């Protein structure tokens, strides 16, 4: 769970 | 000192406001008192306004609250992104645990969005699309229900919040000190967060004084609206429960849902 957030925050 | 400390995070902070926000306050209060130089936006009061109007807003591609509606969760979802990039400059933030940099930002991200938002406002309606439109709160209330009431609140809070008169350089170190909240539920180490927002909460407190009278007043005025948050940011995921079910037909953006996701 939290996938997009995940990216955002690790891009 | 370390009061020299505090003026370099105070302006740090500042530049990566700068940096990952389209529209400062600044230049958004500029706009809203026609002052600016620049050209004027587009007002939609109406429907026929809207429909004229579609051509100075940033596009989307079936009814009026629903596609109004839908601007909002595209300009937020924008948000989201520029809040979680800015998060990301505030020293420390990125050696905190991925699942507390989630979570922060999960409870974070709408009392910011509100924070920020009550720049774009004021009592008679609201700057959209990066100031290309002005949406008047008038118009807004006539929306059909319950899509009358999903912006009222923040144009309540807007109007209060803007008394204090905060600057941008006020407003980074506010919304830092938002994001690095040690009490948001399912957070695992939480002492970190707290140590961090100390920091900030000196830089804030430092800031204020060097920017406004009555510091430890408006310092305290200024903590407190930071609750006033969090109740319009409940209230607003209640109206989204509401909306989720009552609006079966209109979906709501993947990003909006991994956020919502057991809030409130
Ligand atoms: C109806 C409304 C209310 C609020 C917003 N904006 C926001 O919710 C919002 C919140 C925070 C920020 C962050 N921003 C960065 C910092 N600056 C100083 C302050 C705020 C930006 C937008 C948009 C809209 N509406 C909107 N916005 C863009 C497009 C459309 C739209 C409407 C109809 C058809 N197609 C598109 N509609």
């Amino acid at each position: 769970r939290h996938k997009i957030l995940h990216r955002l925050l690790q891009e | 000192p370390e009061s020299a400390d505090l003026r370099a995070l105070a302006k740090h902070l500042y530049d990566s406001y700068i940096k990952s926000f389209p529209l400062t306050k600044a230049k958004a209060r500029a706009i809203l008192t026609g002052k600016t130089t620049d050209k004027s936006p587009f007002v939609i009061y109406d429907m026929n306004s809207l429909m004229m109007g579609e051509d100075k807003i940033k596009f989307k591609h079936k009814e009026v609250a629903i596609r109004i509606f839908q601007g909002c969760q595209f300009a937020s979802v924008e948000a989201v992104q520029e809040i979680t990039e800015y998060a990301k400059s505030i020293p420390g933030f990125v050696n905190l645990d991925l699942n507390d940099q989630v979570t922060l930002l999960k409870y974070g991200v709408h009392e910011i969005i509100y924070t920020m938002l009550a720049s774009l406002m004021n009592k008679d309606g609201v700057l959209i699309s990066e100031g290309q439109g002005f949406m008047t709160r008038e118009f807004l209330k006539s929306l059909r229900k319950p899509f009358g009431d999903f912006m009222e609140p923040k144009f309540e809070f807007a109007v209060k919040f803007n008394a204090l008169e905060l600057d941008d350089s006020d407003l980074a170190i506010f919304i830092a000190v938002i994001i690095l909240s040690g009490d948001r539920p399912g957070l695992l180490n939480v002492k970190p967060i707290e140590d961090i927002q100390d920091n900030l909460l000196q830089a804030l407190e430092l800031q204020l004084k060097l920017n406004h009278p009555e510091s430890s007043q408006l310092f305290a005025k200024l903590l407190q609206k930071m609750t006033d948050l969090r109740q319009i940011v409940t209230e607003h995921v209640q109206l989204l429960q509401v909306i989720k079910k009552t609006e079966t037909d209109m979906s709501l953006h993947p990003l909006l849902q991994e956020i919502y996701k057991d809030l409130y």
